[PDB]
């Protein structure tokens, strides 16, 4: 199966009120396993999954050092960006970044990522070919020239091709009892009258992992797009996810409606009906 | 990165 | 410069059963910037011991957080989530529905 190691970061300036806030997190697939939050007294990179707790003191010291170096650099970048865009000294601004590697089914680098945003807008991204940059505007073009001068794309690619994958492999092994398990959705359909001639069927998918899922309603085998509401997949808070979709139907015609669920944990797509 |  | 208004959902971790301990969640998502205030309410009063997830974000760079706390549903108690954000003129409150 395919897997990913990803780090995400948010840096928020607080002009006049001290240092920016830095919150960084790391994920393997859809599971968070580390964090760094600068607004602690002595901030440390910390475990947020059980299977990473076994890493020794040198691991946590090195990751705390990397977090602090990144924060120093994010701080510099927030200042630089304020200048690039000729913005006031007074407003708060946000820098976000993400980076990581995908391990393919053949055990090799499938994809690499390195992307940044300023105040919620795409700023600069590493090209899918991992050789060059794509800049969103003239400010990012300045960054691009600097990163080209220091051959940063090649240096980051070396991280992606080596250590990123080495660490991902290690996490996947150490955490294999949870990371490498596809938990299927528990599914059910509820029924709630809307009027004396209509009812709502709500199709539930609960407790599934990973997050990727599809859930649709059909009437007589036909995809339903009217009289319907779907919620986006959302975390349950126990490491699993939830999703539901509801459709309003004519009373007495419930059995014409079918809910269709597909997930890695389901060997076949599920077809479900209300069961009175 | 190494500085934006 | 783009600001995005939070989506707000209140729901339980597991299917609710009266008398059965559970977790009450408020999931706020799709917002920007990141500063946000979230309370879980029990019969209109702010619940204590509310924890939340570490700040993260989606592919469009919008933020999400999960707020959660222990609770045991029963016939009498009403729950809600109340949210403040720069995009909102005043707090926005969403009531818990036992089938949403
Ligand atoms: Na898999
Ligand atoms: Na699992
Ligand atoms: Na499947
Ligand atoms: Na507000």
């Amino acid at each position: 199966g395919s897997h990913s190691l990803r780090y995400f970061g948010t840096a928020v300036s607080r002009p006049g009120r001290g240092e920016p806030r830095f919150i960084y997190v790391g994920y393997v697939d859809d599971t968070q396993f580390v964090r760094f939050d600068s607004d602690a007294a002595s901030p440390r990179t910390e475990p947020r999954a059980p299977w990473v707790e076994q890493e020794g003191p040198e691991y946590w010291e090195e990751e705390t050092r990397r977090a602090k170096a990144r924060a120093q650099t994010d701080r510099a970048d927030l200042r630089t960006l304020r200048g690039y865009y000729n913005q006031s000294e007074a407003g708060s601004h946000t820098l976000q970044w993400m980076a990581g590697c995908d391990l393919g089914p053949n055990g090799r680098l499938l994809r690499g990522y390195h992307q940044s945003a300023y105040d919620g807008k795409d700023y600069i991204a590493l090209n899918e070919d991992l050789r060059s940059w794509i800049a969103a505007d003239m400010a990012a073009q300045n960054t691009q020239r600097k990163w080209e001068a220091t051959r940063y794309a090649e240096r980051f690619r070396a991280y992606l091709e080596g250590p990123c994958l080495e660490w991902l492999r290690r996490y996947l092994e150490n955490g294999k009892e949870t990371l490498q398990h596809a938990d299927p959705p528990k599914t059910h359909v509820t029924h709630h009258p809307v009027s004396d001639h209509e009812a709502t069927l709500r199709c539930w998918a609960l407790g599934f992992y990973p997050a990727e899922i599809t859930l649709t309603w059909q009437r007589d085998g036909e995809e339903q797009t009217q009289d319907i509401e779907f919620v986006e997949t959302r975390p349950a808070g126990d490491g699993t996810f939830q999703k539901w979709g509801a459709v309003v139907v004519p009373s007495g015609e419930e059995q014409r409606y079918t809910c269709h669920v597909q997930h890695e944990g389901l060997p076949e797509p599920l077809t479900l009906r209300w069961e009175p | 990165g190494g500085a934006i | 410069a783009i600001q995005r208004t939070p989506k707000i959902q209140v729901y339980s971790r597991h299917p609710p059963e009266n008398g059965k301990p559970n977790f009450l969640n408020c999931y706020v998502s799709g917002f920007h910037p990141s500063d946000i205030e979230v309370d879980l309410l029990k019969n209109g009063e702010k619940m204590g011991k509310v924890e939340h997830s570490d700040l993260s974000f989606s592919k469009d760079w919008s933020f999400y957080l999960l707020y959660y706390t222990e609770f045991t549903p029963n016939e009498k108690d009403e729950y809600a989530c109340r949210v403040n954000h720069v995009t909102l003129s005043g707090p926005r409150t969403v009531k818990w529905d036992r089938d949403m």
